[PDB]
């Protein structure tokens, strides 16, 4: 995908709606990962 | 999942502020047999 063929496709990207996650990270001294669970109701898991 | 659990009961003991601190030295039997066939199992079973 050189540069004048990928802005349409971003632009379709952007159109199409989207869910999101926010984080507001900062140092913590050592390199680490991060998991995410998603606790759905049924108690809970 | 899942997580299936039902209540069983409340046990209330009388306590004072000056009292001669004591201990049960004999354990204490309370029926709990009520909810552990309601959870769906036989009294043979696993739980917690």
């Amino acid at each position: 995908w050189t540069i004048p063929q990928l802005e349409e496709v971003l632009k379709r990207q952007r159109a199409q709606d989207r869910l999101f996650a926010g984080f507001l990270l900062h140092n913590i001294g050592t390199s680490a990962d991060v998991q995410l669970f998603i606790c759905v109701a049924t108690e809970r898991n | 999942s899942h997580s299936h659990c039902e209540f069983a009961g409340d046990i209330f003991i009388l306590g004072g502020a000056n009292e001669m601190p004591w201990e049960f030295n004999l354990p204490y039997h309370f029926d709990i047999s009520k909810a552990v066939e309601h959870l769906g199992k036989k009294l043979n079973g696993d739980y917690v």
